[PDB]
RNA sequence: UUGGCACCUCGAUGUCGGCUCAUCGCAUCCUGGGGCUGUAGUCGGUCCCAAGGGUUGGGCUGUUCGCCCAUUAAAGCGGUA
RNA sequence: CUGGGGCGGUCGCCUCCUAAAAGGUAACGGAGGCGCCCAAAGGUUCCCUCAGAAUGGUUGGAAAUCAUUCGCAGAGUGUAAA
RNA sequence: GGGGCCUUAGCUCAGCGGGAGAGCGCCUGCUUUGCACGCAGGAGGUCAGCGGUUCGAUCCCGCUAGGCUCCACCA
């Protein structure tokens, strides 16, 4: 469960997703990447689920260069409650996206292994993506 | 056990120490109270204890200690007792309550008098400041809340009580009321007199009618000469005030109780930790040795029964051979061992000749694997047995540093749990120096860390001992004979001469596993010995 | 179902459960017909096509639900204020 | 006041973000502060300038003080924020 | 229904990544005019389970499980 250990404000305004990825849209710390075609709000539990998936398919698989960090928190009020009475309480964390953004690079392991590992990684996920590699 | 010894002490210190304003009180050690008193108008020392082994009032040797952090116990002492005058040094009759009439021209000027009963009871004694006018405890040591059956309690609010004393005579005399044919008599001394311990009792039984000897040896106590000794008789160290009654051992004459118990016991006291450990480990190497010897003969006992493999294995081979005269639906067979017995086997109808042949091979390899597993288990077990015997081989020569060293060896064996301390050496009778491999690890340090290769080495040939080396000294006739001799009389076979130690170049000295080393390519030298040359 | 909004109804929309009458759906409870099986058979398990018909009687509790006894081939799950 | 009421919470003032680059803009939105303080913490004249880091070196010590170069600036600016 | 605490020795519990331990209790021998013992020890262990963590986990992470404990308005 990726975390920021320290925060300024426990809470935020929620945010939006328009446009496209500023940077990190291409594999250059690793060899064989995966990138977005969409965007959403994402959990460290999900990304580490993919981690364990790929690293068990590969069993130590190479090296990654993860591109992201779940900086954003989100709240979740208690249950069967009405509106108002102040903002809800912080619940977990969130990792945000823009399309064209790369999430995981890979290196040290064969391209075909990469393809299938990231297949099993991708099928976890709510989004549409594709494989990439370095220029 | 009772207070004739204690009352002699009481009188011989009452002669001395009366006339004392209590000056200082010192205790870091848990139950060793150091006092200074203005006794005989002198700043005069004293030691006290009620430790569950140690209790004595001791015009002592060099005192140990000054805490600068005394217990709140000692602060109650400095509160009530310090500045206290010794009116008198009295016995509560004869049982071991040594009364101390503590007057005090205290910080006021009032003459606050109290008792300080010390129930000197050896192991479980109790120094008790009993407020005399009220007979109330104001600070005590041993509890019995009365959470269970017995009688009295510490608490400094608890009113003081005397534990129930017993029908002691406090002295032919036996013939009037009793009989000395009552039975075994030392137990009955214990039952019946206040001149008691079971040992002091039986020694009195040997001091041999008898009650004249009793009251006249008390008259010797009244002479108050009693040249003390510690009779080391079979290690029993009877600290006994006239020279030994009986059992005829030693007599270590301490002219002073000052040195009698402290410098002896304190000399023992560290060693008494060493002997706690040594005797725990005595009982425990005894255990683990006999323990696993039992469990492994038990392994063998359970083992001998079943093989159930090659029977039906060879017949599975037979059916594989005669795999063209078979039905799946038979029990019996017809057989030749290429030998020709014609066994008619069981063959399990509704199951094929193949199926039952390879099932015979299955049970074959199965019993094979089970028994081979159990036999490598038992091989581990036998190497473990002689590993106990090897541990013991070294242990019979082990010193207390080797006790700790083998406690480390058994952390290594996983069996125990408690810095360069390699090994030691001795003066050979031939004016040389022989390195004494005194343990497994001490042998590693004396041979594998210290000694040189192609040297003269030696180990006790099947005797419980330690190893030795004339390291980088090619042991000649004299040197090799002297080294083999030191081994031959340092082993547990020290009575057996001709200890045939194999010596040669240490280059061939094997090493393995772990602790599995050997001295091979070596010619044996049979030796006997004396002892004191080693030093 | 538990819930959120406060949108019709406060110049009135009777609210639980039960009886009688029911009746629509079917992700089927039994019965029809299938394929898979780690389905020997017999019983089974899984999934599919299938709503034509059918899907008990009582003790406890106001109850519902649930429990219990004995059945049945089975004693379904929802809607309709 | 109240996303029915009730409990609870708040009720006035100030700083910020929400606030959509003039300004303004609500919610039982998000966050912090006040019911003061200095008679020198003022007015004026004159003066020089930091925060930390490195080096070195008593007690000095990781850390007092210290020279030492680095050093718009990391400190200070009575007080929250800006 | 939700929140908080907790599962380690037969009992009570600490330990809180690189060695599973204190005491109560059972067993072993010491010995004890308080029958009180104490002594030394010894055995006695799924650190509740699963998963991840790490080079390795009682310990770090998440989940589940339970046990406890606190709090849960009007039709």
């Amino acid at each position: 469960m990726l975390l920021p250990k320290r925060v300024k404000y426990r809470r935020e305004h929620r945010g939006k997703m328009r446009g496209r990825a500023k940077g990190g849209t291409e594999v250059h710390f690793g060899e064989f990447g995966i990138q977005a075609l969409e965007a959403s709000w994402i959990t460290n539990r999900q990304i580490e689920a993919a981690r364990i998936a790929m690293t068990r398919y590969m069993k130590r698989g190479g090296k990654v260069w993860i591109k992201i960090f779940p900086s954003k928190p989100y709240t979740a009020k208690p249950l069967e409650v009405r509106m108002g009475s102040g903002k809800g309480a912080p619940e977990g964390w969130v990792a945000v996206v823009k399309p064209g953004k790369v999430l995981f690079e890979i290196s040290g392991v064969s391209e075909e292994v990469a393809r299938e590992a990231l297949r099993l990684a991708s099928h976890k996920l709510p989004i549409k993506t594709k494989f990439v590699k370095r220029e | 056990f009772d207070g004739m010894f204690t009352y002699g002490m009481t009188h011989e210190l009452n002669e001395k120490i009366m006339g004392g304003r209590i000056t200082k009180i010192h205790q870091p050690y848990k139950h060793d109270v150091i006092f200074h008193i203005r006794a005989k108008g002198k700043n005069q020392k004293l030691l006290l204890s009620a430790h569950p082994s140690y209790s004595r009032v001791h015009i002592t040797a060099q005192a140990y200690e000054n805490p600068s952090e005394p217990p709140m116990f000692c602060m109650l002492l400095r509160k009530h007792i310090e500045g206290g005058f010794i009116e008198k040094i009295e016995q509560a009759g004869l049982d071991r309550i040594m009364i101390f009439h503590i007057k005090s021209r205290n910080e006021i000027g009032d003459e606050t008098v109290r008792k300080l009963y010390v129930e000197i009871m050896g192991r479980h004694s109790n120094i008790i400041l009993t407020d005399a006018a009220e007979n109330v405890i104001i600070d005590g040591l041993k509890h019995l809340s009365p959470s269970m059956n017995s009688y009295r309690t510490v608490l400094p609010g608890q009113d003081y009580k005397l534990p129930p004393a017993q029908d002691k005579i406090s002295p032919d005399d036996i013939l009037r009321h009793l009989s000395f044919q009552e039975g075994r008599l030392d137990k009955q001394i214990v039952d019946h007199f206040s001149g008691v311990s079971p040992l002091f009792a039986k020694e009195a039984v040997h001091r041999a009618t008898l009650p004249k000897a009793l009251l006249a040896l008390f008259a010797e106590v009244k002479e108050h000469r009693f040249i003390p000794n510690i009779t080391t008789v079979n290690g029993k160290e009877y600290f006994y005030l006239l020279e030994l009654t009986h059992l005829k051992g030693e007599a270590r004459r301490f002219d002073s109780l000052s040195e009698l118990l402290d410098r002896f016991y304190f000399g023992k006291a560290e060693r008494d930790r060493v002997k706690q450990q040594a005797q725990d480990l005595e009982r425990f190497v005894v255990n683990e040795r006999k323990k696993n010897a039992n469990k492994i003969k038990k392994l063998e006992k359970t083992l001998e029964y079943s093989e159930n493999a090659k029977e039906f294995q060879l017949y599975g081979e037979l059916l594989t051979a005669n795999l063209y005269m078979l039905k799946k639906g038979d029990k019996q067979a017809e057989v030749i061992n290429y030998e020709s017995p014609t066994i008619t086997i069981p063959l399990n109808p509704n199951k094929t000749p193949s199926e039952n042949a390879q099932a015979y091979f299955t049970k074959y390899q199965k019993a094979k694997n089970s028994v081979a597993v159990v036999e490598e288990q038992i091989r581990l077990a036998q190497e473990e047995i002689e590993y106990f015997d090897q541990l013991i081989q070294q242990l019979s020569s082990a010193s207390p540093r080797d006790i700790s060293e083998i406690r480390e060896e058994l952390v290594e064996g996983k069996y125990l749990r408690p810095h360069n301390p390699v090994l030691e050496t001795y003066e050979s009778t031939s004016g040389l120096t022989i390195l004494v491999g005194k343990n497994n690890r001490q042998n590693e340090y004396l041979t594998t860390r210290v000694a040189a290769r192609d040297d003269i080495w030696l180990h006790t040939k099947d005797i419980p001992g330690s190893h030795v080396v004339i390291r980088s000294s090619e042991p000649d006739e004299q040197t090799i004979m002297e080294a083999a001799t030191i081994a031959a009389y340092f082993s547990k076979a020290k009575d057996s001469s001709s200890v045939p130690v194999d010596y040669t170049k240490i280059r061939h000295v094997k090493k393995p596993k772990p602790g599995f080393v050997t001295y091979d390519s070596q010619h044996t030298v049979f030796v006997t010995p004396d002892a004191d040359t080693v030093i």
